[PDB]
């Protein structure tokens, strides 16, 4: 009512209006979808077109080799906070000599957000990350506007969220031990229930980053391949 | 306040403070400004109480350097200021390049500063719109004319202050080029009286060319003055 | 940011809506007035009656000197009033100590009302509610007198009043002044402004204050009429 | 009436409604509970607002955290807010280890933090930390110490706690009983059936991974150390079969 | 997020300051005259009970060696001023080397009051300062205001009732008056705005004595002048 | 409109925040009272949890409860009021007599304290963006002279001396019982006035707040030249006092 | 800070099967005084992990805590053995600090060794960590040992063995000449012996009172000190 | 009522959403990409005649091989003009090659977002079309207040841009030549324009793969272009 004017005041119940909002613009973004399995996490998303004149926006990013991110909500601070993710993994690296501690650099942006959270004359971020690595096993995790980040085995980004989250409630039970390809086949299958009006080489994304797999988003040929299999 | 935004869009898209800035604009005294081959011509009102002020103090029209020269309508305070802020940066460009600013650099920093103080917190913008005339680096003559809201122009011929959509009309169809500086004195006079009471004292005309600013003596002015009354009637 | 009072802001017209009211508390002070003659220039002024146990001795709460060229009056606030006469003087004599030479009159007002256009227009503080009549003299330009607002206006002017009942003052210098006059006969012309804009047939020496600076043998001086001198002046214009 | 839109106003009444709001959010988060026994302590957080996401790995959820590997500290409230307080613990030791050689004292400790979090909630820009915090440490020779922040910032010593959703009920059960002569590690099958009865939303199988346990006892030598499975497991099960029957 | 809390209203009258005057005029009242050969600065303080000690709580204190000054109003800005006060004396003498003029340290302390009431973010002092000294320039007796604005006076009052006080002590009041008798003249009218009776450890006195250091008459003395 | 959200002067001059952060402190409905004799000065209050959102459980360690606090070895403090305003205010008495001690070479006195923790409260008083700290307070000690000096102060920033005070709820009915006891005392060994001053305040205490004053529940600190440190008296000597007033 | 005032001797450490060992006088010389003669100049920053010495004793300490310090922060947001930083992680980050340090003009008189394990397949000492208080040894893989060099201008290295101070000359040449692969502890101990007298024979600074620290799958083991047989 | 970055109930901060809806005024604007290069061209809105139209420019050159158009407040886009510039010639310095476009559009959308703080006070309200060279080939890119941007094959900005992208979208077609761009370009500019096109009516510039340089169309080039326009 008058309790969403500022990001410092907490409503008779105790919410804070502005983070929920924030929450809200990322639901509202486009689709993404991320699994993992022994070896190997596959991550997936649909590249927003916004006319026939129009290339795809680009969807997911690397941060680092083993490391990378899927987007959703606000671009811009998309961008910001992939910046400084990638100066920290080229920092520790360049100042240690070696790959930085995937729990750490989440640590590290969910105290971003905390600290934009906290004080005025400041928003909070408007966007939601999708961090798949492989740090010795495959890792997933997930953040949101306040600060807190939580680790998944499978997980979904906003849009229509709800095909994908059933769909992989309903199959999760097999990602463990099945080979990458098979994998890459689910997660095309879920973001194609999500969907709900086709996938082409053009307006999907699809990356896999595992065991001595440096993280390397699929190019035409496999991915159409891919299409072409899952489509049969 | 101290360091947060005044001037912020509204529902429609508009800036409310530089269209308020407008409105004071045209609260303010008018002013034209013509040119010809190698040689300008400024003119603005004058509006004093006989017997008690002095004419001497106001300073609506001002020269800025050895060649450029301004006039303006508006508030007269942020007119000083913004006036001592272009000479700065005039001597600061003579420092910085050994040669006199150019007509056309110090009008884009005039705009450039009046941007500046429109989008930039704990600052209200600067109610004045502003007319500059001088010479390029190339020895070419050339008048601009900047607003309240940074946007500048170049131009031929041009009025700013009340009632400057009608002096504009006027000039838009008596406007000759490379007039004599006679012919360009008296059209702007007659320009300048098309929305200003008649009276020799409520003009002062100057002319710009290489030499220097030259204000047009009383008696030329009075004689004009006197010669356009007839022609009127 | 919800406790703001939008002060340095433009009005729907365009006026700020400060400046405004600080001109309105401006028209309700005490009058003072200002003549420039052959002989000097004069800033008579209206005391205002609090009680009748204030020191008369000295006390002068109108009229202040800022050099020894140059003095003024006030028609405002005493507290912003004194803050910027202190502002005042440590600009000329800034100004003294780079340039090794008196001030002229309009460089001093010209960086008073810059101050005062600062105060307008940066940050969130309130304008100043006083206004000057800054008059001197200098080489330059010899006698000088203006008059200054919050809005950092300033004009020259060579006959004014302001403060509450300026119309009427204002009116009577236009009927009376000349050009040249007696430093006598502008004094008198001061005095009978104040009586006639006080709506008094005759002053009061209790409720009156004058001064005027001279340039007498090359060293421009100020003098302030003091009770005797006040009283043998209303005295010879009872007898005009 | 305009007086809950500001930390910083006092009500007609005398009171910061800011911060009553701050309480019942705290309230009505994720319930953690932390009490002692004679070998140790045993601090438990119970995530069960997380039982309807079906993709978070088995207890990877931890509300449960260490300072020196000898002090428990835990919150229920705000994770973005819990963890810039653990981290302004961190540095607090940091910066007394470094002065004096030896570790922080807890009641300094819980001091200087109830002192931070009470720094907050007087200016108007800043926002006041929504989280209440426990700390709490034992030894051989002095036994458990117990502290509980709050977000008003006040601090109090306590031999057992509860806070977060249906606490009454949790502290109505811890005080059925003296846990002063239980042993660490049979006081498990107490808190699981604290957990099972109280809280209306877990049930055997939310049992293993949403509930974080930790102690600092003598097997661990006075040493901070999760609980592993081998030992919880026999507990649990034993607890759900008490119940059943 | 430092702006203006005291804004100009239509027609000015700067309502912040018009409040402190309201509160001001609501305190204890205190008085000062200027005599022949000296000044006093006289105040009453409400009849405490049994627990408290007039020891502890001063009304009349002293920047210089020969200055004293008096209030009424908000307890911690007159503690807070006096402070200030005591600091621009010690300044003025390190520069100096010699006793701050009275007038001077007047203008300091206005032109703080002016700058407290100018800043954003606070709000106008609650108090209505009363200096009385003695310098080579004779003596002086000043009253500070919320506003800022000084005036010099002869012989002022302030406080709850303070038309009727000056009116009053204005009845009774000459420019030759000696300085017992201003003295007896102070006690007098702050016996008529008490309304209730008077003794020791209900009034306070200070007193400049030619030249002779600044005075706070103790206990027996103002019951000796009472009789 | 927000004539009394801020410390803003409001019509007819009244600070109301003020008088709020003054209700704030009263209505923790904790009493504490102080009293000085002759070369001893005592200061007594209860053992009792605060009362706000949070009330007191079984497993609480009633021991650590307590509202008397020390600013140094020979200064003594007894705040009342938010728990958090009390903790940091006794912090800031700590740094000021310790700064106060590191740039004079000599211990702090307790009037120079109250002083200067009324002009911190001047301050925060003055300024909008600052909160009023709802906590009143005693302090005690005793000066050069050899002499005790008990002074209180409030949320106003008001520091006044006193020879017997009270802090929390019904102070005005407290006034008269605290003048009588004294008019008693008025009507000895360096060691028999300490004693004598125990005992009124204990008695004091008792008449307040009108019941038993159980010696677990109540909690009381002396200092005195015998002495000159502020120590508090264990629980056996208060129940062996008590048991001496009945 | 501005030169060397109490100072140590020197330090040796040699990697064998089961781990490194790595030995040094108890003795700080205050110039030609020998003032302390129990002084503790092997430290440990963790298991698997541990600091040489030889310089001033001041700078020396410094480096420690903060060594031990950067330990305590990685155990607070540790949450499995692998985790656990390196002796390489250790190394760097020393290297880094003298760099820092010399680019600001301001080194530390010292020349450090961080020797220890950076492979954590061999021993599971890292999944319960304690700091207060206190089988067979697994063979380890040269390949899996770490011991680096850091001089005062930064420079640094890693190798099989490394001395500092007059050890650089004397036990240098003779590990150099006689250092084999997979020597078993007894040998290790007598090289080191060897070394030890050696630099005991021809070096003021050194003394015979011994502190011999082992890093091997049980941990860090400070053993008994000794007084060399001479 | 509310700060310059309060979120909505939607998700979408109120003053970005109020600059968008202020740059849908203003002169119209056309771009397009073909293999040969890329080809921008502008409206003109030339006011009274007593304008020199030298000094009203709507085509901007951010670096030798990056060109520009604005649409929106000008002085805003003035400024971002400078910045933009400013950054490709630091990029020139430091690297020896010169600034790709999307580097110089990311750089643009980072200043332009700088606002919110995460210095300038409220959003830009400018909506700019980039166009130009690299090794990497010849592109355009679309960038508006809310900060995203995008490349584009056929484009239009400022009023009345939804029927020149639809005249865009019905007739550009890939593979085209770049003569055929131009008169393509010229066509909708023509039909979307309000007054007849001609010599001082309209302004164009363009961008080629060999030559890599910024190049503004002159009278005689845009006379000859106009000179065999189909109508």
């Amino acid at each position: 009512n008058l309790y969403d004017t500022d990001n410092i005041i907490y409503s008779p119940e105790g919410r804070l209006y502005q983070v929920e909002y924030a929450s809200e613009a990322i639901k509202q973004g486009t689709c993404a979808v991320a699994i993992k399995s022994k070896d190997y996490v596959v991550v997936s998303g649909l590249k927003k077109c916004i006319s026939k004149l129009s290339f795809p926006q680009e969807k997911i990013f690397k941060i680092d080799d083993y490391i990378g991110i899927s987007m959703s909500g606000i671009t811009s601070d998309a961008k910001v906070l992939t910046k400084f993710m990638q100066n920290e993994c080229l920092s520790h690296k360049f100042l240690y000599n070696e790959n930085i501690n995937i729990e750490s650099l989440v640590r590290s942006v969910a105290d971003k957000y905390q600290k934009n959270t906290q004080k005025s004359s400041k928003r909070a971020f408007g966007v939601g990350l999708m961090i798949a690595a492989y740090h010795n096993e495959p890792c997933i995790f997930e953040t949101r506007p306040n600060g807190s980040y939580f680790e998944y085995d499978a997980l979904s980004f906003g849009a229509r969220s709800h095909a994908s989250k059933t769909y992989l409630e309903k199959n999760l039970h097999l990602f463990e031990e099945c080979s990458l390809e098979e994998l890459i086949l689910h997660c095309l299958k879920a973001l194609k229930c999500s969907l709900s009006s086709e996938l082409t080489i053009s307006n999907t994304a699809l990356a896999v980053v595992g065991k001595n797999h440096p993280w390397q988003e699929i190019s035409s040929l496999q991915l159409e391949e891919y299409l072409s299999k899952v489509k049969m | 306040s101290y360091d947060r935004a005044i001037t912020v869009f509204s529902p429609d898209g508009h800036l409310l403070q530089v269209e308020h800035a407008l409105e004071a604009v045209k609260k303010g005294g008018c002013a034209v400004a013509i040119k010809s081959s190698n040689f300008a011509v400024l003119a603005v009102e004058k509006k004093n109480i006989p017997k008690l002020q002095n004419p001497k103090t106001t300073e609506k029209l001002i020269k800025l350097d050895e060649h450029n020269c301004l006039a303006f309508a508006g508030l007269n305070a942020d007119a000083r200021v913004l006036v001592n802020k272009t000479r700065l940066e005039c001597q600061r460009y003579y420092l910085n390049m050994d040669e006199p600013a150019p007509v056309d650099y110090i009008a884009k920093y005039v705009a450039k500063v009046q941007q500046k103080f429109t989008h930039r917190g704990g600052v209200r913008p600067f109610g004045i719109a502003t007319l500059i005339a001088g010479f390029k680096n190339n020895k070419e003559i050339c008048i601009y004319q900047t607003e309240p809201s940074g946007i500048y122009a170049a131009w031929k011929a041009q009025a700013i202050g009340k009632n400057a959509k009608i002096v504009q009309e006027f000039l838009e169809k008596n406007y000759q080029e490379n007039m004599e500086q006679k012919d360009c004195i008296f059209l702007a006079l007659k320009a300048i009286f098309e929305v200003v009471e008649l009276s020799s004292k409520n003009v002062e005309v100057a002319l710009l060319t290489e030499k220097d600013l030259t204000f047009i003596e009383e008696q030329e002015i009075n004689s004009m003055v006197e010669l356009i009354d007839q022609e009127r009637t | 940011r919800r406790y703001d009072s939008r002060t340095t802001t433009f009005s729907p017209e365009g006026r700020l809506y400060q400046v405004e009211y600080a001109l309105e508390a401006i028209n309700n002070a005490s009058i003072t007035i200002g003549l420039i003659t052959k002989d000097g220039v004069i800033l008579g002024a209206d005391k205002v009656f609090i009680s009748k146990l204030i020191d008369k001795a000295n006390n002068y709460e109108k009229i202040y000197k800022i050099d020894k060229h140059i003095f003024c009056g006030v028609a405002g606030l005493n507290a912003d009033a004194n803050i910027l006469i202190n502002q005042s003087r440590l600009y000329a004599q800034r100004y003294l100590y780079n340039y090794n030479e008196v001030q002229p009159v309009s460089q001093l007002v010209v960086q008073i009302c810059d101050i005062k256009q600062s105060y307008t227009q940066y940050g969130g503080l309130r304008p100043y509610g006083v206004s000057f009549l800054i008059g001197g003299y200098d080489t330059k330009d010899g006698y000088q007198l203006y008059h200054t607002d919050p809005s950092g206006n300033y004009s020259g002017w060579f006959a004014t009043a302001i403060g509450t009942n300026n119309l009427t003052a204002s009116s009577v210098l236009k009927q009376e002044w000349k050009n040249d006059m007696t430093l006598e006969e502008g004094l008198l012309l001061a005095l009978k402004t104040l009586a006639k804009s006080t709506d008094t047939e005759i002053p009061k020496s209790e409720k009156i204050e004058l001064a005027y600076l001279t340039n007498k043998d090359g060293e421009v001086y100020q003098k302030y009429l003091t009770e005797k001198e006040i009283e043998e002046l209303i005295k010879l214009y009872t007898q005009k | 009436a305009g007086y809950d839109l500001s930390v910083s106003t006092f009500s007609p009444d005398g009171r910061l409604y800011q911060v009553e709001y701050i309480y019942k959010s705290i309230n009505n988060n994720n319930t953690a509970l932390c009490l002692e026994c004679k070998d140790g302590i045993i601090c438990c957080c119970i995530n069960s607002n997380m039982d309807k996401n079906k993709m978070i790995k088995k207890n990877s959820y931890n509300r449960i955290y260490h300072v020196n590997n000898n002090i428990i500290i835990t919150y229920s409230g705000f994770d973005g807010d819990a963890r810039n307080i653990i981290d302004r613990a961190r540095s607090e030791a940091n910066t007394y280890y470094y002065n004096f050689h030896t570790n922080i004292p807890l009641h300094i400790l819980v001091n200087r933090i109830s002192l931070y979090i009470h720094a907050y909630t007087l200016y108007w820009h800043m926002r006041p930390f929504a989280a209440s915090i426990i700390i709490s440490s034992f030894n051989e020779k002095d036994k458990g110490d117990i502290y509980c922040i709050e977000p008003n910032g006040a601090c109090y010593k306590y031999s057992g706690i509860v806070i977060g959703k249906n606490k009454e009920m949790f502290k109505t059960e811890i005080e059925k009983k003296d846990y002063k002569d239980i042993n660490v590690r049979d006081a498990i099958e107490d808190i699981y059936k604290f957990i099972l009865t109280s809280d209306d939303h877990m049930n055997k199988n939310n049992l293993q991974n949403l509930v974080n346990f930790s102690w600092i006892c003598k097997e661990s030598s006075y040493e901070f150390q999760n609980i592993h499975e081998e030992i919880l497991t026999p507990a649990l099960n034993k607890a759900v079969e008490y119940i059943e029957k | 997020y430092s702006f203006s809390l005291t804004t100009f209203s239509p027609t000015g009258k700067l309502v912040q300051i018009e409040y402190a005057l309201n509160r001001v005029s609501s305190s204890s009242p205190a008085l000062g005259i200027r005599a022949k050969n000296g000044v006093i600065i006289a105040t009453e303080k409400k009849s405490p009970n049994e627990l408290i000690e007039e020891n502890s709580i001063f009304k009349i204190q002293q920047i210089s060696e020969h200055i004293g000054i008096v209030y009424a109003g908000m307890p911690g800005d007159f503690r807070v001023l006096l402070k200030r006060a005591r600091k621009e004396a010690i300044r003025y003498s390190l520069q100096y080397g010699s006793e701050i003029l009275v007038k001077e340290l007047v203008k300091i302390i206005a032109s703080i009051v002016q700058e407290f009431t100018q800043t954003g973010g606070v709000r106008p002092f609650g108090l209505s300062l009363l200096i009385c000294g003695v310098d080579v320039y004779g003596y002086h007796l000043y009253q500070i205001d919320p506003s800022g604005c000084y005036f010099n006076w002869m012989a002022t009052c302030v406080g709850k009732d303070y038309q009727n006080n000056m009116s009053f002590l204005e009845k009774r009041y000459n420019k030759d008056i000696e300085i017992e008798d201003a003295i007896h003249t102070a006690i007098l009218t702050l016996k008529e705005s008490y309304e209730g009776v008077l003794n020791e450890k209900n009034i306070e006195i200070g007193v400049a004595y030619d030249n002779k250091p600044f005075k706070i008459l103790t206990q027996n003395e103002i019951k000796d002048y009472l009789i | 409109m927000y004539d009394r959200h801020l410390t803003i002067f409001s019509p007819d001059g009244n600070l109301y925040q003020i008088e709020y952060a003054i209700k704030a402190v009263k209505n923790t409905n904790i009493t504490s009272v102080g009293v000085k004799g002759e070369n001893c000065a005592v200061i007594i209050s209860q053992k009792k949890m605060a009362t706000q959102y949070i009330s007191q459980d079984k497993l609480l360690d009633y021991n650590n409860i307590t509202n008397i606090y020390n600013i140094t070895d020979e200064i003594g403090c007894s705040m009342v009021g938010m728990p958090g305003d009390c903790l940091s205010m006794v912090y800031k008495a700590r740094s000021e007599a310790s700064e106060f001690l590191y740039s004079n070479g000599y211990n702090v006195n307790a009037e120079t304290l109250c002083r200067n923790i009324c002009d911190k409260i001047q301050v925060y008083t003055q300024h909008a963006y600052m909160r009023l700290h709802a906590c009143s307070g005693m302090i005690i000690g005793i000066d050069e002279n050899n002499k005790p000096e008990l002074f209180k102060f409030d949320p106003s920033g008001f520091c006044a001396g006193y020879r017997a005070c009270v802090i929390g709820n019904k102070e005005q009915e407290s006034i008269s019982v605290l003048e009588r006891l004294l008019e008693k005392r008025k009507k000895e060994t360096i060691d028999e006035d300490i004693r004598n001053t125990t005992i009124l305040a204990i008695e004091a205490l008792q008449t307040i707040l009108a019941f038993d004053l159980k010696a677990s529940e109540i909690e009381v600190a002396i200092v005195s030249t015998k002495n000159r440190n502020f120590t508090q008296i264990s629980e056996k000597e208060i129940d062996n006092y008590l048991t001496y007033i009945a | 800070t501005l030169g060397p005032v109490v100072t140590g001797t020197s330090v040796i450490a040699i990697k064998y099967k089961h781990g490194i060992m790595i030995a040094a006088d108890r003795k700080a010389s205050y110039g030609s005084y020998a003032k302390f003669q129990n002084v503790e100049r092997i430290f440990k920053i963790n298991n698997k992990t541990v600091m040489g010495f030889s310089g001033e004793l001041a700078d020396a300490q410094y480096l420690h805590e903060l060594l031990t310090r950067k330990n305590i922060n990685n155990l607070s947001e540790k949450k499995r053995k692998e985790d656990m930083y390196t002796p390489q992680h250790y190394h760097s980050y020393v290297s880094r600090v003298f760099y820092v340090r010399k680019n600001r003009i301001d080194p530390l008189f010292n020349n450090i060794i961080i020797a220890g394990i950076n492979s954590q397949k061999y021993d599971n000492n890292d999944d319960n960590v304690l700091l207060y208080t206190n089988e067979e040894y697994k063979e380890i893989h040269k390949d899996d040992l770490y011991i680096g060099f850091v001089d005062m201008h930064g420079t640094n290295f890693c190798d099989d063995y490394i001395t500092t101070g007059y050890a650089r000359y004397f036990a240098l040449t003779l590990l150099r000449d006689h250092y084999k692969d997979n020597m078993t502890e007894e040998e290790a101990r007598i090289l080191i012996n060897e070394c030890l007298r050696i630099l005991y024979f021809r070096d003021a600074t050194s003394s015979n009172f011994i502190q011999i620290v082992k890093v091997t799958s049980k941990g860090v083991e400070y053993e008994e000190p000794y007084i060399l047989p001479c | 009522d509310r700060g310059v970055n309060t979120f909505s109930p939607e998700g979408r901060l109120f003053q970005v959403e109020y600059a968008l809806g202020a740059i849908k005024l203003g002169s119209t604007a056309v771009g397009i990409c073909v293999n040969d290069g890329v080809i921008l061209a502008s409206e003109r809105r030339i006011s009274s005649t007593l304008i020199e139209k030298d000094s009203v420019e709507k085509l901007l050159s951010i670096d030798d091989h990056i060109g520009c158009a604005m649409s929106g407040l000008m002085a805003d886009a003035r400024t971002l003009i400078d910045y933009a510039r400013v950054e490709c010639n630091h990029y020139k310095f430091i690297y020896n090659e010169n600034i790709n476009i999307k580097s110089c559009v990311e750089l643009i959308s980072e200043l332009a977002l700088d606002f919110s703080n995460l210095i300038m006070s409220r959003p830009f309200g400018v909506a700019l079309l980039i166009g130009g060279v690299d090794k990497n080939g010849p592109c355009l890119w679309y960038t508006e207040p809310s900060g995203t941007n995008t490349r584009f094959s056929a484009a239009s900005i400022g009023s009345a841009q939804e029927g020149a992208e639809l005249l865009l979208q019905e007739n550009y077609k890939k593979d085209m030549t770049f003569e055929q761009a131009e008169i393509l370009a010229l066509t909708v500019l023509r039909q979307v324009m309000e007054d007849k096109l001609s010599t001082s009516n309209v302004e164009i510039c363009a961008i080629k793969k060999s030559d890599q340089t910024f190049y503004k169309y002159n009278t005689d080039d845009i006379s000859r272009i106009i000179d065999v326009l189909p109508s």
